[PDB]
């Protein structure tokens, strides 16, 4: 839901959510991407599951 | 004591960055705890 929402907010209103009791599969995440910049800080993306 | 580093655990810096990356962390992790084995070695002689 996430990521097919139609009206993403401008920057200067950063809408927030909230991401609780449930399972984190990345798989989709990869799905609904043409990815172009996924770098990752604290984390390695390849190790998420 | 996490030595300068993300995470003092190291099962867990392990298991969150990959090689690459986590190297640095671990290092720096080696070299803090180096130290410390080298002080108390050092201490155990003096008073030996
Ligand atoms: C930020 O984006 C969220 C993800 O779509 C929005 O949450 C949704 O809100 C609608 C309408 O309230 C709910 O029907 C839906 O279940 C989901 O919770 C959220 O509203 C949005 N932020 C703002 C301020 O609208
Ligand atoms: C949103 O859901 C539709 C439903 O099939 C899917 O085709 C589309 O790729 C999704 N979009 C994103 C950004 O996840």
């Amino acid at each position: 839901e996430v990521f097919n929402a139609t009206r993403f907010a401008s920057v200067y209103a950063w809408n927030r959510t909230r991401i609780s009791n449930c399972v984190a599969d990345y798989s989709v995440l990869y799905n609904f991407a043409p990815f172009f910049a996924f770098k990752c800080y604290g984390v390695s993306p390849t190790k998420l599951n | 004591s996490k030595f300068g580093a993300i995470s003092s655990v190291l099962n867990d810096i392990l298991s969150r960055l990959d090689p690459p990356e986590a190297e640095v962390q671990i290092d720096r992790l080696i070299t803090g705890r180096l130290q410390s084995l080298q002080t108390y070695v050092t201490q155990q002689l003096i008073r030996a």
